[PDB]
């Protein structure tokens, strides 16, 4: 089936040259056509340029010209972008995006955020938000994690190993007052459950390489 | 070989870039192009040069600039007639053609000549192909498209072949000197060639008529497949 | 460019009944028979799965809800029947110039009929307090529909300044908003007061219900 995969999330210093790549399965690569497009968060979208991959044929917006430079490698099928100079507004979120003509876009990337900051990266902690020890709520008990400080953005607690999915209520990653992002990934289950099943949440944060473990 | 023909037409710069102006206009290309340099790779494709000492390599800078991707399977292959074939594409513009691709927009109902010594447009006169030479750049541009677009075609062919002359299929065609012979049947299977009883016919026994049966022999000795619906 | 703004600038809709989200544009976008406008979806956490394009062509594997009509001014985008799934910004995209800007969104929410919270508190842990600062959450369920704020009371004096809020988004069946709040004071400071009261207030209560722990008696 036709699809698309785009690289990951990237925290880039002032003056740094991106390079987002993607690559293209399920159909052959000489056919259509490889967009971009932008998301600053919370905003509009904005189109950057569109590649060609049969003869190497490009066209870009007139904001973006000569800061993009698209390219493309027909063996590979990997798709390309590059915008090099980088300052701190341009944080935005970007997809790769295939049309059937110009001026369409059916098949997407998932979404690769980059982040314009100077700042060093902060691994998370973890807390224990213990259950509620007067324990009468019939079945709706919970307990969570009080995650703290992350420098980039994008993090997925896996909580019980990805198994736990109902009842996990994270919440976005909002700026503490001190300056990183914190949230409190709880859980609302079973008061049985709650002190049967043990509830080891697992974080994930990917540019930290932090895997810990809290029951 | 200069005479004998009608010349090039008036205001040839001006409709060959308005034409592809309009092409750029109205279809989202996948490269948005120069339409005054395609008309610069024309000029040096053929100007003042032999007219009938034109080869196919003149003009692939031309055609490496003009590089589509031609949707396969939805395709149409015409021959004989003009306006019906152009009604056909009307009524068929999900099946592009030679009407529908940027070349034949560039150059589609277009003729040019030009004097072998300097830069100008030979206005008045025309290298006619039998009654001069048949190496006219006109058709030298004609069979280079043709066979670009027959070799690139794939799936389901659908031929519409009229019937008003003697000869149905005739074999000096372009259609049976480079289409048929590069219908590529790895990816073509079936071939609903679709005669027309329009005009004047040659004979009774239709679909058994003997030209259509010399197509109807498999020209493909792989046996790829043949078929014949009729337009009364 | 063409610059383009949209109309409605939110929406709350209940669910059986329609919605209209449209947009307009400044000049033409038809031209030579060609109109130029494409709707999209995007939900949170989701790229844009295409909608109506070139304003006629509703794509197959979307749902028969929608119905999008373009034109060379009035771009409307009316559903009919409006689903709990259906909460997410809907853009519009021209692309008749060769600028190709997009419109800026609108959000639709859905609207429904306001519960009750359900409050929790938890008390910081033996590892928030061995690791430094210390935080109280008011954790609650079902309750921001953009209503009201938690309000803190430290052995009743209240503790501004400190006190940040999150709110979830809605959800996609039983659309449900929570909401944390926590405070971050010092050892010192934690270890200055006992009670640790927290007063919500809720258009679906009645009563301001304070939660309520003491300093390590818990």
């Amino acid at each position: 089936q036709v699809q698309l995969v785009q690289s990951g999330s990237e925290l880039k210093k002032p003056g740094a040259s991106v390079k987002v790549s993607c690559k293209a399965s399920g159909y052959t690569f000489t056919d259509y056509n490889v967009h971009w497009i932008r998301q600053a968060p919370g905003q509009g979208l904005e189109w950057i340029g569109y590649f060609y991959p049969r003869n190497g044929a490009t066209h870009y917006n007139q904001k973006f010209t000569g800061r993009a430079v698209l390219s493309a490698d027909t063996s590979v099928s990997t798709a390309y972008l590059q915008i090099s100079s980088l300052k701190a507004e341009d944080t935005a979120v970007y997809f790769c995006a295939r049309g059937e003509t110009p001026g369409t876009f059916p098949y997407w990337g998932q979404g690769t955020l980059v982040t314009v900051s100077s700042a060093s990266t902060k691994g998370p902690s973890v807390f224990p938000l213990a259950p509620s020890s007067k324990s009468t709520s019939g079945g709706t008990a919970a307990l969570g994690c009080l995650v703290k400080d992350y420098f980039p953005e994008p993090v997925t607690v896996s909580w019980n190993s990805g198994a736990l999915t109902s009842g996990v209520h994270t919440f976005p990653a909002v700026l503490q007052s001190s300056g990183l992002y914190s949230l409190s990934s709880v859980v609302t289950v079973p008061s049985s459950s709650l002190g049967t099943q043990t509830y080891i949440c697992n974080v994930n944060h990917k540019p930290s390489n932090t895997k810990v473990d809290k029951k | 070989q200069q005479w004998s023909g009608p010349g090039t037409t008036k205001r040839f710069p001006e409709t060959v870039l308005a034409r592809c102006v309009k092409y750029t206009e109205i279809h989202p290309e996948m490269r948005h192009v120069d339409c005054q340099s395609v008309w610069d790779a024309f000029k040096g494709a053929f100007i003042s040069k032999h007219p009938c000492n034109i080869t196919e390599e003149d003009y692939q800078p031309l055609m490496k600039l003009g590089t589509q991707t031609v949707p396969c399977n939805k395709i149409l292959l015409w021959s004989r007639i003009k306006d019906l074939a152009h009604q056909f594409t009307q009524v068929q513009r999900d099946m592009f053609t030679l009407e529908d691709t940027l070349l034949g927009y560039l150059a589609d109902d277009l003729t040019w000549c030009g004097e072998f010594n300097t830069s100008k447009i030979n206005y008045q006169s025309c290298p006619d192909w039998r009654k001069d030479c048949s190496n006219n750049p006109v058709s030298v541009f004609w069979k280079t498209v043709s066979r670009r677009f027959a070799e690139a075609a794939c799936d389901v062919v659908h031929v519409m072949l009229n019937g008003s002359r003697s000869k149905i299929f005739d074999k000096n065609s372009t259609f049976g000197s480079v289409e048929v012979h590069n219908l590529q049947p790895e990816k073509v299977q079936t071939l609903e060639a679709w005669v027309i009883h329009g005009g004047r016919e040659d004979s009774r026994d239709l679909c058994q008529d003997p030209t259509i049966k010399e197509l109807e022999s498999i020209i493909s000795k792989r046996n790829i497949q043949f078929s014949c619906k009729n337009i009364y | 460019d063409i610059v383009l703004t949209q109309s409605p600038a939110s929406l709350a809709v209940s669910p059986g009944q329609r919605a209209t989200i449209t947009c307009r544009a400044s000049e033409s976008v038809d031209n030579f028979g060609i109109t130029f406008m494409h709707w999209y979806q995007q939900k949170p956490g989701q790229p844009p799965k295409l909608l109506i394009y070139r304003a006629s062509n509703l794509e197959s594997g979307v749902p028969a809800r929608f119905s999008g009509s373009g034109s060379r001014t009035d771009f409307t985008l009316t559903i009919n029947p409006v689903e709990a799934n259906d909460t997410a910004n809907y853009y519009c995209q021209q692309s008749s110039k060769d600028p190709r800007t997009f419109g800026q969104g609108t959000k639709l929410e859905i609207k429904r009929t306001v519960a009750a919270p359900s409050v929790f508190i938890f008390p910081p842990s033996d590892e928030q307090l061995k690791s430094g600062t210390a935080s109280v959450v008011c954790l609650l369920n079902n309750f921001y529909p953009r209503e009201a704020k938690v309000q803190w009371k430290v052995d009743n004096a209240l503790q501004s300044g400190n006190s940040q809020e999150s709110v979830t988004e809605q959800d996609s069946k039983d659309s449900t908003y929570s909401l944390s709040s926590t405070l971050t004071l010092s050892k010192a400071d934690y270890e200055k007061h006992k009670v640790y009261a927290c007063e919500v207030t809720h258009q679906g209560l009645s009563s301001p219900v304070t939660k309520s722990f003491n300093r390590g008696e818990c």
